[PDB]
């Protein structure tokens, strides 16, 4: 038959003898938010150079 | 004491029927008399599926409030 379920709002806390401490924080690769990009170009006429 | 009058009982709802109109401390041994008089008929010894088919099958909904649960 079928039951209902009921997850009840939890969560997990810890003592104090075990809270690790963070991981440290260091860098792969720069930050990069702009790059380049080949894009044609067009003269004063209209026409493509 | 209507449903004890289909079954047959004619004389057992004579006697909390003439005690109703008194209400009284001083008669209720009468009325617990009835009562304990009841219990031995006899046991209802049933096989096991036939006696635990209204227990085990039940409508469980999920229609219930479940701001009443939290607090349980």
């Amino acid at each position: 038959k079928t039951i209902p379920t009921f997850e009840p709002k939890e969560s997990i806390l810890k003592k104090l003898e075990d809270i690790k401490p963070e991981q440290v924080k260091k860098q792969t690769k720069l930050f990069r938010i702009f790059e380049p990009r080949q894009l044609p170009v067009y003269r004063a006429n209209g026409e493509k150079e | 004491l209507d449903n004890m009058r289909k079954a047959g009982l004619t004389d057992i709802p004579k006697m909390i029927q003439d005690w109703l109109v008194d209400c009284s401390i001083e008669k209720f041994p009468l009325m617990a008399k009835i009562y304990s008089w009841s219990f031995h008929v006899g046991f209802r010894k049933q096989k096991m599926l036939d006696a635990a088919l209204d227990q085990l099958k039940t409508e469980y909904t999920e229609d219930v409030d479940d701001e009443m649960y939290r607090e349980y």
